């Protein structure tokens, strides 16, 4: 199960990244658009007033309308949706990358078929009662399994350093994101002065152009910063939770404090910070869950099983 | 999927109403971009910044280009066209996908959706086991079934311990429906403020004299009534939802949704020990009763201490 | 997918009219949309602000810009023209869509779809129950008479659950009502805005100062498609009228709150088969609609003895 | 779909011809919306309202882009033929009402139920083993089929359908040849409009070319292919009901064949679509007869 | 679907190889449609009819907007060659009728239903485990399913060697369609190099333009000639499986099938030498995968029924 | 579908990587389709056939918008570069080449069957409830005959694709002609996409009908041709690169011969032979997906296994 182990924070990214990806598709399909800059030379030869003939043709207007694209328009301007959707598919692609890595979906799956074979387990209810048959010897085989669980993931610290490094990715890429968008927003004008030489070809020399879309576009790049300012206030949020409390130490005290049982450990390493998942999600699968670490709780059920043979 | 029992009849209205303004929405933003413009002609006569408006009958030569002329439309079109006008539906496509993530929002969240899939799935499968069938009734009974029973007794008296405790779903469903209530006021405020902005004819005076020659244009929006009628129809729109939203929120403040009585089922069963079920839970039981009463009446046999009696010595009897 | 049992001719007619005035909404749409227009020429000699109509032949020398022809074009489209001939296929998308949901409520109310899915279950459970032959034949394993049993139960608690109160009547005649005002005003309204729809068009709309021609006669080239997309649309309203006006004489012929099983009755050997009554009778009256033999198969378990029948056939199984 | 056995090889083939009819109708159609018009020219010189014509240079006409507009508007509305302009909406409802016309046996409830009942009764005979076993020599499905004989021979409602849904379709087809054939000589490249915007213009007569004609003659060209093709499949269609009786459906052959020599002559709608299983495949006729033997129940 | 086990590796290709050619066939007709004109300009100084072809300025022909569209128009009409107009559309035409020629095996009712009881008796012969228990060499339930299935084996090969209207239909398919491809080569090969950009037209509207010999040039021409040499590889591919599959029909009787091998290897020596269509439906499934044939000819030997029998008498 | 097992992480990082490529095709294509053209603006001085380049008025040229329109078109038909025109098509089909030589692997019809089959086999066993009861080392009637019948089945299916290799070497060759094409690609790619220029000076001897011999011309889409180019050239990189590991992966270790020494060391079934071939093959791609389905396979295939199974079966 993919879904429980990700907490609000990484469904809201998800959201955004989607959202994002919809405002660069946008983006292209308004870079579709044929029409793109429109182009009338400078200076050029009851009060009434007359036209001013510029002597060119729609050819040449065409020419200048290219020339002054090409040569005069920002190219942020230009290839703003494209750099938004290369931006939101890296977002998207580094979104679950602390999941995608073999030994971390390995444990995962693992912690998850633990913890939800407990959850349907009569014994933990049975615990639960206790401190407030055949299923003692299945829970004595899920205390085995509880084991087998401790030595295979508590030896390695992978997952919690891997969900640090993809957390301080998207930090990163949310900063240089952010510097580039601001440095260059300004750039998106309605009004270009547009200065290509082209009077061997049009006889003008200066132009004064409009990009037509220039205020859709400006819009659409403060709508990407929106998002991309949430996002990274959410990633913000998310490292000052992940290093403002230890990971790699879970205290299982909380549940001491009102289970009799002290002999349930604390978990360190991968365990604690899957765990420290889990309490995000939901903290009663971690209370019912701290029942299972005993060996105190296991020579009880022992007890009971040698009762009831 | 099976989250339709969880949406009464309001959350589908609201739902379909979403997605029809999500289509108007659609609809004119590929106008926008399509066909959107100002075709624009000069005043050859001005007096004081305002046209003058002072043998057979001939044409006004203005000696214009056709370029000078898209140049005066872009330069009007971004200047003196209102921005109502221009982010129509740009607006309502934010305000729908708000309305939509407000409505979803509880569905998504983590905290309060493993509690309603939980929901869901324990209160579907008791209402397709067959000893709700037996009980209600009031023999032989399969090895299967009869573990399907007491399995699923067990997940519903862990499931009623787990979820009793606290009122997040009631909270967050409180606050998606204030939420949506108060931009449905902002909408309706803005949208019926700014709508008559959106006119056939707009004067526009851009200081282009020294690209084309005139001051003042009188420009013509041909997307302007159509606009208009699509607004009215936004705004009708957004006033049924609103409406359905303040419905929402009367029947949430007049009773108590955290606080459930089983009277009416366990005065009609032989079952008189069914608990006034309480909280969160008690707020879902109350959404079902809103989707259909036959849910919550089957459900309420599996919270009820004689039925357990029943079904354990019944088992005890067939192993 | 097992609600076609729920439709009945005049409703799956109703819903392929539906479906094809969408269609001719969505094109009608889509020739507004984008080739919507009107040629507007000068009338160069006028009398009263009307158009006098008054070596070889030269064009005549209007002196007119392509954007003052574009500015013409877009007034007296906006101006002169009728609102029908611009606005005649969203009206045509809206009456569709309002004609949809009235269908369509009947399934999307959540009240009435509870028990509308709840008496499809209860009646395909009984339509492939093996007894039912048996039943209709006048061994079986212990799981047949088990889930035939179990069936019987829950018929009879679907019977009491479904039988206190109308629900499911009342919104098909709300529906049905709805659905036949609505065709009346479309027919009144579209029948006498038909006429607007019209090639040539005299507009006359005061731009003699940006123009400096005053009246213009004007072509609407879509307005003899959107003639022969009006005329076609009004007889298949008065198709979706004429076979709504049938459902509603269906609905008030006879007493649909009362369904009477003296045919089953008399028929079978089984008597003690009540007259059921109220959304129970509509929604069997409706299914006798589709096809009577469901009815006819269900009606087994309303009756009694074929419930001694079937505990006596088990005890002797057993 | 469920009555994959009923179609014959008929039916399924005018299905297809009315697919690809319905393809070109909807190409057709978008050809008509999107690029369709006419480009209008006058004639300069005029000797009795027409045009004389007595290095080379261009003809100047005096004319503003608009007024060409307006005499292409003008000449495609008024002296255009309305063949030209509407041919891809009358295929277009030619095909619907085919489509309507096919699928009425199956879209009306009481014929959908009769014929989902015997579909689902032969399909579980198919798989049935006893079939197999009587053939090399169920009770309840032996009494299901007896029943379903009772209710089904009471009409020949679908049988009636059928037959008239083929005479719609023959003397459809027959109309739709008649007009297409009289009508197609009608779409030409050039025509002649004579308009009379001779106060607007200043021009009576003008030459129009119109560049989606020819494709217009030669889909309908294709178009009438197709309908003969249609009409031809319906006219053998209308002897295949008109050379044998339907009605009443012989099991000579089966029954002789067979061990039991006791299976009854059908009749009317059982004998109808018990034809059309013949039609189909005769294994499934085959094998419903020792579903029908009194004999084999009695053996059953 | 069911069938994709009676097709082999030819009509696999031939059916990628004609959705590929619709793909082309739409794509050029949506080009048609959109950007099929052609800009013609008047040659100003006309010798013998035609084009004499003899700082700097622009030519002036005093031709308006419109006078231009209706030259092109006219000279589209007139003198564009016919296969420059409508090699999509024909494209297209031969792309359905080599569908439907590949199609009208699964489609034409009594070859239909061969197939499809064919495929079903197949596939459940496949599902059975008794068939990989004989070959090995009682559970109730898979003895009804395995007497019901040997019956059924012995029913169907009964049914089906009557007519071989199924191998005649598939020779008359690949008939069909190798003709068509050679006739579909011959002109398309002969008519293609008529797509020109640059052509002539001389359409007498000097009545209505001035002018009487144009020249005009076709934007599409070169795209079309593309597109034509890729339709002509695919149809001289197509051709080629074309003629390699009339070889294998020809090559050997498809209308034979021995069991020879397969009873050798199985202990099960008296597997009958099949014959007619069940003889060609079985030589399909040898070109799919010959484990269906080996696995399916179990059902057809005597000694095999012989054993069924007494293994059944064993068990009852 | 169901052969999402047999696709390891390379295949399905070029099959994102394809998809990403028919996208940018399937966007130029687009472009290329409605507004490529070019403004040609005629050259008032001329010497040597080039441009001279010797308040402010405009140049009158004294040509119609017909005769720009013949301008751009013959200009963008005879010296605009074939790679600008055709760059689209040119990735469509590359794109669909690469799709086909990836999955021409499951749509030949031995290999197609050959790898169903094994694939049928191999979710049956994963889902088999007898394999969680052999890794934890009585039988219901049903689950026993289920896990003989498996048994028997993975025997014989294991002894029929001993026999040949089809599907290692139909892979090897798909790897080998994915890493040419790749090589190709670069290369012409490469070459060419330097003659993707914005301004482009043409000279097409039209002055006949025009009047000016040399004309300017602006391509639009040049730029943007260009940077997607660009991308599509990194795109390509990233697949050869992916396609290079591949083949590296087929040369470093013999793909013919699997040895279970990681599972039969493990487990007390040591009895286990070493596969080879073809069913080599198809478990080396499992070990590559997921090691969990060998592991849970190689139980079926073990002797020991077998007679425990016997037993287990007998003792009900
Ligand atoms: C906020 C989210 C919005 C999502 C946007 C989606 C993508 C938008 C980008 C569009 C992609 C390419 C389409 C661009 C076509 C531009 C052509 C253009 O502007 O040319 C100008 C010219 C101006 O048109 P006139 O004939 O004056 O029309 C005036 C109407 N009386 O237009 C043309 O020549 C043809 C226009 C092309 C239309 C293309 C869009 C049409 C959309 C179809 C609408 C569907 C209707 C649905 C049902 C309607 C209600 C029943
Ligand atoms: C592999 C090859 C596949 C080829 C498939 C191509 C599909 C399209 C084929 C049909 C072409 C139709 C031609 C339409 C031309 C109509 C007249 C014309 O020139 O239009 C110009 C007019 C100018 O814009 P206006 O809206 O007037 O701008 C000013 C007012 N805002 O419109 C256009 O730009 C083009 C008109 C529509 C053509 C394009 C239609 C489809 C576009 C698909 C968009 C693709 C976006 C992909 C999104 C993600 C990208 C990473
Ligand atoms: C019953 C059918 C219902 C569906 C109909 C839906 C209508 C289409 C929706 C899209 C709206 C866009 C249409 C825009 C039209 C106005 C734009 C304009 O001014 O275009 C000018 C210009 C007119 O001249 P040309 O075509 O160059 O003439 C050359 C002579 N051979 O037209 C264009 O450039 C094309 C305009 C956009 C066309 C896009 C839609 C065409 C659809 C193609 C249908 C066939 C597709 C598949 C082909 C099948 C193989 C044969």
């Amino acid at each position: 199960a993919f879904r429980v182990l990700k907490p609000w924070w990484d469904v809201f990214t998800d959201y955004l990244s989607v959202a994002m990806l919809m405002i660069g598709v946008f983006g292209c399909t308004l870079q579709v658009m044929q029409d793109k800059i429109i182009c009338l030379p400078k200076r050029v030869q009851t009060v009434e007033m007359k036209g001013l003939k510029t002597d060119l043709d729609l050819q040449q207007y065409s020419f200048i309308n290219q020339m002054c694209y090409e040569r005069a328009l920002h190219w942020y301007a230009k290839y703003f949706p494209y750099l938004v959707l290369i931006h939101t598919l890296v977002f998207m692609l580094c979104s679950n990358f602390w999941f995608k890595f073999p030994g971390s979906s390995s444990k995962i799956e693992h912690f998850i078929s633990i913890l939800g074979k407990c959850f349907d387990s009569p014994w933990t209810t049975r615990a639960l009662s206790e401190v407030s048959k055949k299923e003692g010897e299945q829970a004595k085989a899920l205390f085995e399994k509880v084991k087998k669980f401790r030595l295979h993931v508590e030896e390695g610290d992978i997952l919690y350093a891997m969900y640090v490094r993809q957390t301080v990715l998207k930090v990163i890429k949310f900063l240089i994101i952010i510097a580039y968008n601001s440095a260059l927003v300004s750039k998106v004008q309605f009004t270009v002065d547009c200065n290509v030489d082209i009077q061997d070809m049009t006889g003008y020399k200066n132009f004064s152009c409009n990009h037509t879309m220039a205020h859709l576009f400006s819009k659409l790049s403060f709508c990407y910063l929106c998002f991309v300012s949430i996002y990274g206030l959410t990633c913000l949020y998310t490292l000052y939770w992940l290093f403002y409390r230890s990971l790699r130490e879970y205290s299982f005290e909380y549940v001491r404090q009102e289970t009799g049982i002290d002999d349930i450990p604390d978990v360190k390493n991968d365990f604690a910070f899957m765990l420290h998942m889990i309490d995000q999600y939901d903290p009663l699968y971690s209370k019912r869950f701290a029942v299972f670490l005993s060996e105190v709780s296991e020579n009880k059920l022992k007890q009971l099983n040698l009762n009831n043979e | 999927p099976a989250y339709r029992i969880l949406k009464p009849w309001w959350d589908v209205f609201t739902d379909y109403i979403s997605i029809v303004m999500l289509m108007i929405a659609v609809f004119g933003g590929t106008l926008q971009v399509t066909q959107d413009k100002m075709i624009c002609l000069p005043c050859k006569w001005v007096t004081k910044d305002s046209c003058n408006d002072s043998t057979g009958p001939t044409g006004i030569k203005y000696d214009l280009d056709r370029h000078q002329y898209n140049y005066v439309d872009a330069v009007c079109y971004e200047n003196r066209l209102h921005w109502f006008a221009k982010y129509f539906p740009y607006l309502v496509l934010l305000h729908t996908l708000i309305f939509l993530a407000c409505s979803n929002f509880w569905f998504k969240f983590p905290r309060t959706s493993s509690k309603l899939e939980h929901f869901v799935s324990i209160l579907l499968k008791c209402f397709d086991s067959p000893w709700t069938t037996r009980a209600l009734s009031e023999g032989v009974l399969d090895k299967k079934e009869g573990e399907q029973a007491k399995a699923l007794f067990e997940k519903v008296k862990k499931f009623r311990t787990h979820v009793e405790e606290g009122d997040i779903v009631y909270r967050l469903y409180m606050r998606q429906t204030i939420i949506k209530v108060i931009k449905f006021a902002l909408i309706i405020c803005y949208t019926v403020y700014y709508v008559h902005n959106i006119k056939f004819d707009v004067d526009c005076t851009v200081d282009i004299e020294s690209l084309t020659g005139y001051r003042t244009y009188r420009c013509a929006h041909p997307l302007a009534t159509l606009f208009k009628i699509l607004a009215s129809f936004y705004i009708s729109l957004v006033i049924f939802y609103g409406l359905i939203c303040m419905y929402t929120l009367w029947w949430m403040l007049r009773r108590s949704l955290k606080k459930y009585s089983f009277e009416s089922i366990r005065e009609e069963s032989s079952y008189s020990d069914i608990p006034d079920v309480k909280n969160d839970f008690a707020f879902m039981l109350h959404l079902i009763d809103q989707y259909d009463p036959l849910y919550s009446k089957r459900f309420a046999v599996f919270l009820s201490e004689v039925s357990e009696n029943k079904l354990r010595q019944l088992n005890l009897n067939n192993e």
